[PDB]
């Protein structure tokens, strides 16, 4: 599996419901990338895309991504607490065991 | 394509060239071998019938 | 090909809130927000109806 | 484990068993009795004996390097001696371990990956290859048992410059045009100069390319200065695990000027970088160059210039995928004459002998 | 003394509290009302025709998800039927399985819309009959039809749990938040600016402190106060689950005591 | 076996408290102005302030009672280093995995150097 | 099958120096074949 | 052209080669596996090698080692000899 | 594409607007521009343009417009996701049944 980025992922393991950080909403994550797979690819665009995604929570507007336009992270971070949540993506986690 | 091909084969076209720029067939390649021997037409592009 | 029943992450069932939630987005002025009148809190599966494609009625005309 | 490519470790403690190790040999981490417990199932060989608490105040408390100094072999000594460092602490720096014990500093790339005096080169080479190949065994599993608990992850925040020292790369940034004005006008009036090398063109586009390249420096070396040094992709990073310090300046302050066969971005058609642009406009607000990062991030009249600069270590890349295979073939093919015969001497096929040593 | 304090209710999902516990115990909860809790849903079809669109493969998959009415389940003979593995009969009977029937046809020329309503089970108020979370609706939707596209389908329901098979579950999630401002510390929250001041306080943080000081932190202190919230699917009414969570959590620390104490 | 190594009094001056949470350096600096101290310890648990005051003690056991319930933080590690430099002096310097110790004093104290770790004693 | 056991792959067992593993990939496990041969002109006989 | 050289006179190391070893050890090998007499207490094993390896580090088993020179002459050692 | 060399087009409106104003002296206002793509200001003589680009963002590959933020990424990043998204899996067409 890949991303729309070029993060060419392969499944490395099945975890089932309750391993997985069920947390706190409490959701679980579909599938998990890691963390290492970012700094050195640089590919800000995978985060901002997840950013945006959620933003079209509690609200459902298809958020447009377009390649030159001026919607900034700055922008989509107000429009985060905006419906209670961190201005920046994140969320606290509960270990499933 | 872009025959060829059997004439190098060390850059020249593949490199992108300032020109492509709008017609562009921005980076959309195949990885590797033929790297930009094969491009698209762009969104807007049109070409002479 | 029509609505997943049950959301990916939860249960949440969600084969029957559909022929209830195209009733609103298109028939009562109320926003992608109007969703949350079906017990939608979640990210989540809530994304279900939200991103999904309407794949038969465009299928289902191909007569044998 | 040790190829004599190099007589260095050709394998190390790489990726996230790595990132955790640093986030875990800080002396900030104290383990709950609750476990260490927990923990101690793997070593896998274990004495069976629970390692004598560090902390017996209120709570009885263990400290991250303990029970990590657990999986290492008994007996192996390290002077590491970092840049600057006390007969203080001074602040975890450097690091230094005695009867399989460390007390000192803390674990990093710097000591756990094919480093020369590497951690991992100096039990393999005593006492060879296991315990040795238990090494791997506990660390890139106490470790990773420590992490799945302690949680480790990077989202957008990690990428964002503080406001404020944000406002300051801007300035340094813009603060570098006024030194390029001061050079594509005050080299048409013939006060360069050049020289050496040559030629007057190209050592105008030297004296550019050099501000650009250095001024870009100050702008990534205030935005890192600048992190908390608790913010995920900056301890990545210092961990070693993946990614660098020019990793964090691209995404989070500029990322310009790009390249290609040795100079920025060339012009044709005409005389023009592009359509969108004067003549003659050797300038950086157009000949590859970008003052934004993968935040704001690139404009149009720079997204291109960026993707052509790929397309060519894309290419490069391409190459280093076959000739690199024929080179190696060659030497093979002239070399598998030679071996080392039973007298203390390599020869040829033929017996013609090539060295009196084994390798002098 | 007391152990739970719930606060709103509904028929599809349970808010309460728990009180004098440990971590561990919640967490334990939260698991076994995931997964292990027995329940019924179909897991084998037979198909005679089907000319509709949905392939056989993509009904069994479809058909299964589609929640069913345990209510007790574990109390046999009747109104419960044990695992269909271990049962006192061959191969599949009646007495471990219950029958269900599908047989959809075309009357119209517009087009057909056929929902969980159109099955059939078979009279042994059971149950059985599958539910319909829709308002006065008919249930969740099975597939679509136009002209002559009959489908004839025999299904036949086990019991099972989660691990099984994410198909069992009875559970949607849980939405638990000890400590919910920052006692223990059992989280170091990334700034970016200012703390106390980025993370929004959750609609469950008013039930507590301990801002001002500087006391300083505690550390004899557990984390007990667990603010957990069920929600079940509408297989089974909205505990039940927890109800029979911990009812086969006994159970199961049991078979451990009895295989210590006879030998 | 009562090999006590340590019984003077110290105070604070400075701690850090340096993009730490949890662990601070202090400082001491006590009797003529020739001693002075300094170690990381848990803040978390036992912070200090300025002018803490109240002594310490180190030994090396073991049995007895009272001073085990007396003070309200304790630790245990090897010490590796003991040089000696500017007036004759010892400097030691303690590590409790990661933690570390350093004392700046002559003979008497000096029943020390042993590096048969130590267990530190804090009673405020 | 089969798979596949390059130019690069076999100098590769020669740098460790597997006589008899490099001798079993290539001569046996391939095309374990045997041939009579005569003493004087060294070629294949009418073998039986 | 051999020539043979004296079991008295030797030339080259005592030691046991990394090479040697790796020999040896798949010599016996085949050999126990094709049944064949057993020169060490048979501690309980079933692996022809892992049994061989028994042998190695008792230093009882037979075959021995022609380390042919460049000359042409070689050498003779045997397994109890070598290090 | 021969046309081109001839030409002086424009990237944005905006910037059209800008020297239409400097033609005469205008304020620039650059103390009020939020987080976003610091465009090249003002512009370096250039007294009219002739064309403007219908927007930047039809500069793309058929199946690379279909990229998240794609101007944001690496470069080399962006070069991918295109070829393998070609390699990827969904509905080709309403009737292959």
């Amino acid at each position: 599996f890949a991303s729309r980025h070029g993060q060419k992922g392969t499944i490395g393991m099945t975890y089932r419901h309750e391993d997985m950080p069920f947390s706190a909403q409490g959701i679980v994550p579909d599938i998990i990338i890691n963390p290492h797979a970012i700094p050195s690819r640089m590919t800000v665009a995978h985060l901002v895309e997840c950013q945006l995604s959620k933003v079209s929570a509690l609200s459902g507007f298809e958020g447009d991504a377009t390649p030159f336009t001026d919607v900034t992270v700055e922008a989509v971070s107000k429009l985060l607490r905006s419906h209670g949540f961190q201005s920046r993506g994140f969320e606290v986690m509960y270990h499933g065991h | 394509n872009t025959p060829i091909g059997r004439d190098g084969k060390l850059a020249k076209p593949r490199q992108l060239h300032n020109t492509h720029w709008g017609m562009v067939c921005p980076a959309e390649t195949p990885e590797g071998q033929a790297c930009g021997l094969v491009k698209n037409l762009s969104l807007m592009s049109y070409v002479s019938v | 090909m029509i609505i997943p029943i049950r959301c990916f992450s939860c249960g949440k069932v969600i084969g029957d809130k559909w022929d209830t939630y195209l009733t609103l987005l298109q028939e009562d002025n109320t926003e992608g927000e109007a969703l949350d009148k079906l017990g939608l809190q979640r990210y989540c599966c809530r994304r279900m109806i939200l991103t999904h494609v309407d794949l038969i009625e465009k299928l289902l005309c191909y007569n044998p | 484990i040790v190829s004599p490519q190099s007589n260095k470790p050709v394998m190390g403690i790489v990726q996230d068993t790595l990132a955790g190790v640093r986030k875990f040999s800080l002396r900030d981490n104290f383990l709950t009795r609750n476990a260490v417990m927990n923990i101690m199932l793997w070593v896998p060989d274990w004495d069976g004996i629970l390692p004598p608490p560090v902390i017996l105040k209120p709570k009885v408390l263990w400290t991250g390097k303990q029970i990590l100094s657990l999986i290492i072999p008994k007996g192996i000594n390290l002077i590491r001696d970092d840049d600057k460092q006390s007969l203080s602490n001074p602040t975890d720096s450097g690091m230094l371990i005695e009867n399989g014990e460390i007390i000192y500093g803390v674990v990093d790339k710097k000591t756990v990956g094919a480093s020369q005096g590497g951690l991992v080169h100096t039990i393999w080479k005593e006492k060879g290859p296991e315990i040795c190949k238990g090494f791997f065994n506990g660390i890139q599993r106490v470790v990773n048992y420590w992490l799945l608990h302690n949680g480790f992850s990077i989202g957008i925040g990690d990428t964002i410059a503080d406001a404020d020292t944000m406002k300051e790369v801007t300035r340094t940034v813009k603060e570098a045009r006024r030194q390029v004005a001061e050079c594509i006008q005050d080299a048409q009036h013939n006060r360069l100069k050049p020289e050496p090398g040559m030629t007057l063109r190209e050592s105008f586009e030297a004296k550019v390319s050099r501000i650009l390249n250095q001024a870009r420096d100050n702008a990534g070396r205030s935005a890192e200065h600048s992190l908390k040094d608790s913010n995920n992709v900056k301890q990545m990073v210092a961990a070693g695990s993946k990614g660098s310090f020019i990793n964090i300046s691209q995404m989070s302050a500029c990322v310009g000027q790009q390249i290609v066969e040795g100079k920025r971005i060339p012009f044709g058609f005409k005389y023009r970088t592009l359509p969108h642009f004067p003549k003659d406009d050797d300038s950086p607000e157009s000949r590859g160059f970008i003052e934004n990062s993968y935040l704001r991030g690139l404009t149009p009249q720079e997204f291109f210039f960026h993707a052509m600069a790929g397309r060519e270590g894309l290419i490069d890349t391409a190459v280093k995928t076959a000739e690199t295979g024929y080179i190696q073939r060659r030497l093979v093919k002239a070399m598998e004459d030679v071996m080392v015969r039973y007298d203390g001497t390599v020869r040829n096929a033929m017996g013609d002998i090539i060295q009196f040593a084994y390798g002098e | 003394e007391t152990h739970i304090t719930i606060r709103n209710i509904s028929k599809n999902s349970v808010d309460f509290v728990l009180t004098n516990t440990s971590l561990a115990v919640a967490n334990s909860l939260r698991r076994v009302v995931l997964a292990e809790i027995p329940t019924v849903a179909i897991d084998l079809v037979e198909i005679n025709v089907n000319t509709s669109v949905m392939p056989d493969e993509f009904l069994a998959h479809r058909l299964g998800m589609i929640p069913l009415d345990s209510s007790n389940i574990d109390e046999p003979p009747p109104v419960g039927l044990e695992y269909t593995r271990n049962c006192d009969c061959d191969q599949y009977c009646p007495k471990c399985s219950v029958e269900l029937f599908l047989n959809a046809k075309c009357t119209g020329e517009g087009t057909m819309e056929i929902y969980a309503r159109d099955l059939v089970v078979s009279s042994n108020s059971s149950l059985g009959h599958p539910i319909l979370a829709d308002p006065k609706s008919r249930g969740p939707l099975i597939c679509k039809l136009r002209k002559e596209q009959e489908i004839s389908l025999r299904c036949i329901a086990k019991k099972g749990i989660a691990k099984e098979h994410a198909k069992w579950s009875p559970t949607s999630a849980v939405a638990f938040e000890y400590d919910p401002w920052n006692k223990l510390q059992h989280t170091d929250y990334w700034f970016e600016n200012d703390a106390d001041a980025e993370w929004p306080k959750s609609k469950n943080a008013d039930w507590e402190e301990p801002p001002r000081e500087g006391e300083p932190f505690n550390f004899q202190e557990e984390p007990r106060r667990f603010y957990m919230d069920v929600e079940s699917v509408g297989s089974i009414p909205p505990n039940e689950i927890m109800v029979q969570g911990l009812r086969i959590l006994q159970e199961k620390l049991a078979v451990l005591v009895r295989d210590l104490d006879e030998e | 076996s009562e090999s006590v190594l340590l019984d003077e009094i110290f105070t604070v001056t400075s701690v850090d408290k340096q993009k730490y949470q949890r662990v601070s350096r202090i400082t001491a600096v006590s009797g003529q102005n020739d001693m002075n101290l300094t170690l990381d310890i848990n803040s978390q648990i036992y912070p200090l302030e300025k002018d803490a005051t109240f002594s310490l003690q180190i030994t090396s056991n073991l049995n007895s009672p009272d001073l085990k319930e007396a003070a309200d933080y304790i630790m245990y590690g090897k010490v590796y280093r003991v040089e000696e430099a500017k007036d004759e002096k010892v400097s030691v310097y303690v590590s409790f995995g990661g933690l570390l110790m350093a004392i700046e004093g002559s003979h008497r104290k000096l029943y020390r150097l042993s590096l048969d770790h130590v267990y530190l004693l804090l009673r405020r | 099958g089969g798979l596949r056991f390059g130019e690069m792959e076999r100098d590769c067992q020669i740098s460790h120096g597997c006589s008899s593993v490099l001798r079993e990939r290539l001569f046996d496990c391939s095309d374990a074949y045997r041939v009579i041969v005569c003493d004087i002109c060294g070629l294949i006989a009418i073998a039986s | 052209s051999g020539k043979a050289v004296a079991k008295e006179d030797r030339t080259t190391t005592p030691y046991m080669t990394k090479y040697e070893r790796a020999r040896i050890l798949g010599t016996r090998a085949l050999q126990i596996s094709m049944n064949a007499p057993v020169l060490v207490d048979l501690e309980g094993e079933t692996d022809p090698l892992q049994i061989a390896m028994k042998e190695l580090a008792q230093k009882k088993i037979p075959l021995l080692v022609r380390r042919y020179l460049p000359d042409g002459s070689y050498e003779d050692w045997s397994v109890a000899e070598l290090i | 594409a021969e046309e081109e060399e001839t030409v002086m087009i424009a990237m944005s409106p905006e910037d059209l607007e800008a020297s239409r104003q400097m033609q005469a002296g205008y304020e620039v206002k650059e103390e009020l521009d939020p987080a976003q793509r610091v465009k090249p200001a003002p512009n370096p003589h250039v007294h009219a343009w002739t064309h403007c680009e219908i927007h930047p963002a039809m500069i793309l590959g058929i199946l690379a417009s279909i990229i998240p933020f794609p101007d944001h990424n690496q470069s080399p990043r962006n070069t991918y996701q295109s070829a393998m998204g070609k390699q990827a899996m969904g509905v080709y067409l309403t009737n292959y049944q």
